[PDB]
């Protein structure tokens, strides 16, 4: 299958630079043009840049005023987006996309880019404990979005709910829950895996019964 | 020998409920191969489909190109969109067809004596532009809408040597065959 | 060069047929191809329709695109509208540049009503050692989205330090969460803490108590 995965996002102070990456696989990379489309809840999908298959021609949207520079390296099957002179209005989810002559046939997963002077804060993760038992993990006080939570490194995939976070005093807080039979809670251990890419933080917390 | 048999297989029309409609072949597609047999002409596709059916082949591959229109900025250098499909070979012994038609414009080549076509005065050599306000490009499009008109009056627009005339007709059932007909012959 | 105007939201019933419009401001609709993208909540856009009416493999045949050069508007039609069709839909075109529509949030009603299930969590001991307490109230499995969340301390209503997340759609039904921030002493000072959810007349609630172990 065609796979496009972004990387190189996070937080930046207003005015500094970031270089997004998009690793492609499952198709002949140099045979197709790549592009970058960002999304804000206010504007929606907005085209940013586009580069031809060979990497010779480049096309830029209206919101970029010579700041962004799109390139590609057909040897590594990856294209890039240099983003200089970033403002707060550039905070968006950035998708890379593959083209097929007249449209974008496949999109990436998108990478969040936050332009703010507020420093990144790694989350504090706390275990949540009280047939079918419902366990959980509290991901408290992080910035910026996003965070990912898995359970047993992904082995517990059914019955997993990652609730959207609340915003309070410039910090985010969410809870992720998994419902598991107590036979699995007593025999083997249950662990939530929290990741905060903006701070390169990974946290594990074993869910053990309550104390006093 | 018909003229389209040597032209490349550019799908001009696909019949509904056919093997080609259900598989996703659309007008503008260009078939370039089937199992295997290279397909450069309509003659190749016809002969390949006959040998495949006689050889008992029920399923095979069908390679198809889908292109046209103005390129999108940044995607002009992209390679041609080729499609790998798995076709159901039509049973040529039972009269099955794939369901695709060539690109021949609805230019009348003959009008039957007394048939409801000289009724209104449609002549041979006439170019059927559109039907009932439906823009059509092939003769099979107009035959589509004779049998689902269920006897009602159908409106057609025809260009003759420069002028565009408007002619209507209403003919329906027939005792010999048992279907609806108008009385026009393709060229 | 030109813009594409879509209705910001369109509401239709389950099983009906919705027609999502995409009007091109200036220029001919047929001089450039129109493509439709579906974007679920928090997911990446996928292609529903390309080259005016071509449907990719995998997209159900309920979806179909069309061109109307009369009104210069493109239409995405969804027959027998399902629950999984509730998402955002962006039309797309191009010329000298690349243009996206504003997007249409397709809301679909008639799906069966469900009462919220609740799960409450006491403050973890590791958070209590920091002399802080966070009461968690998870609200899942309920339709529609409209809910009201309130907290109680020993039955007395408490409305200070409450943060409640907006209801989001996860799969078939909706999801929500609520938090009550207290100190470690405030947590132990009460006998009962109750999370209360009121969803369409019903009132569901579960309680938390710090005096579990003696």
């Amino acid at each position: 299958e065609v796979q496009l995965v972004e990387s190189g996002g996070g937080l930046v102070q207003p005015g500094r630079s970031l270089k997004l990456s998009c690793a492609a696989s499952g198709f002949t990379f140099s045979n197709y043009g790549m592009a970058w489309v960002r999304q804000t809840p206010t504007k929606g999908l907005e085209w940013i840049a586009s580069i031809s298959a060979g990497g010779d021609k480049t096309y830029y949207g209206d919101s970029v005023k010579g700041r962004f520079s799109i390139s590609r390296d057909n040897a590594k099957t990856t294209h890039y987006l240099q983003m200089d002179s970033l403002r707060s209005e550039d905070t968006a989810t950035y998708y890379c996309a593959k083209t097929s002559r007249v449209y974008f046939d496949y999109w990436g997963q998108g990478v969040m880019v936050t332009v703010s002077s507020a420093e990144t804060t790694a989350p504090s993760v706390y275990p949540l404990a009280p047939s079918m038992v419902t366990l959980g993990c509290l991901v408290k006080g992080y910035f910026p979005e996003p965070v990912t939570v898995t359970w047993n490194s992904g082995a517990l995939s059914s019955g997993v709910h990652t609730f959207p976070a609340v915003l309070q005093s410039g910090l985010y807080t969410l809870t992720s829950s998994v419902t598991v039979p107590s036979s699995t809670w007593s025999s083997q251990a249950v662990t939530c895996n929290v990741a905060h890419p903006a701070s390169s933080t990974k946290v594990d917390k074993k869910i053990v019964p309550r104390e006093c | 020998v018909p003229k389209y048999l040597k032209e490349p297989v550019v799908v001009g029309y696909v019949q509904r409920d056919s093997i080609a409609q259900k598989i996703g072949i659309k007008p503008g597609d260009k078939i370039i191969k089937i199992n295997g047999y290279e397909v450069r002409t309509w003659e190749d596709l016809r002969d390949a489909l006959i040998r495949l059916s006689l050889d008992g082949v029920k399923e095979t591959t069908l390679f198809l190109e889908r292109e046209g229109g103005v390129a999108m900025p940044g995607a002009e250098d992209d390679v041609v969109e080729v499609l790998h499909l798995t076709i159901k070979v039509p049973n040529v012994q039972k009269g099955e067809e794939l369901g695709i038609a060539p690109l021949v414009k609805p230019v009348v080549g003959g009008v039957k004596k007394g048939s409801p076509a000289d009724q209104v005065g449609i002549k041979p050599g006439d170019l059927i532009l559109e039907v009932n306000g439906k823009k059509i490009n092939t003769w099979y499009e107009l035959v589509e809408e004779v049998r689902k008109s269920q006897g009602k009056a159908i409106k057609l627009k025809i260009l003759r040597n420069g002028k565009m005339i408007e002619k209507e007709l209403i003919p329906a059932k027939d005792p010999k065959t048992g279907t609806y007909f108008i009385g026009l012959f393709p060229k | 060069q030109f813009v594409l105007t879509q209705p910001n939201s369109v509401s239709t019933n389950l099983g009906s047929t919705v027609k999502l419009s995409c009007k091109r401001s200036t220029g001919n609709i047929g001089s450039n191809y129109v493509n439709w993208y579906q974007q679920h909540e928090g997911r990446s856009p996928t292609t529903m329709i390309y080259r005016d009416d071509k449907r990719p493999d995998g997209v159900p045949d309920r979806f179909s695109g069309s061109i109307d050069r009369s009104s210069n508007s493109a239409l995405l039609t969804i027959n027998n509208v399902q629950t999984e069709d509730e998402a955002d839909y962006f039309c797309h075109s191009y010329s000298s540049g690349i243009v996206f529509g504003g997007g249409t949030k397709l809301t679909v009603l008639g799906q069966p009503k469900s009462t919220p299930t609740l799960t409450v969590f006491p403050p973890s001991t590791e958070e209590l050692q920091g002399n802080k307490a966070t009461l968690v109230c998870l609200i899942s499995d309920f339709y529609p989205s409209d809910v009201e969340v309130a907290w109680k301390a020993n039955g007395a209503p408490i409305s200070q330090g409450v943060d409640t997340a907006n209801p989001t759609k996860q799969g078939n039904k909706y999801i929500a969460s609520s938090f009550l921030r207290l100190t470690a002493e405030q947590w132990r000072s009460r006998n009962s803490f109750t999370c209360q959810v009121t969803h369409e007349g019903n009132t569901v609630e579960k309680s938390l108590s710090p005096a579990e172990c003696v």
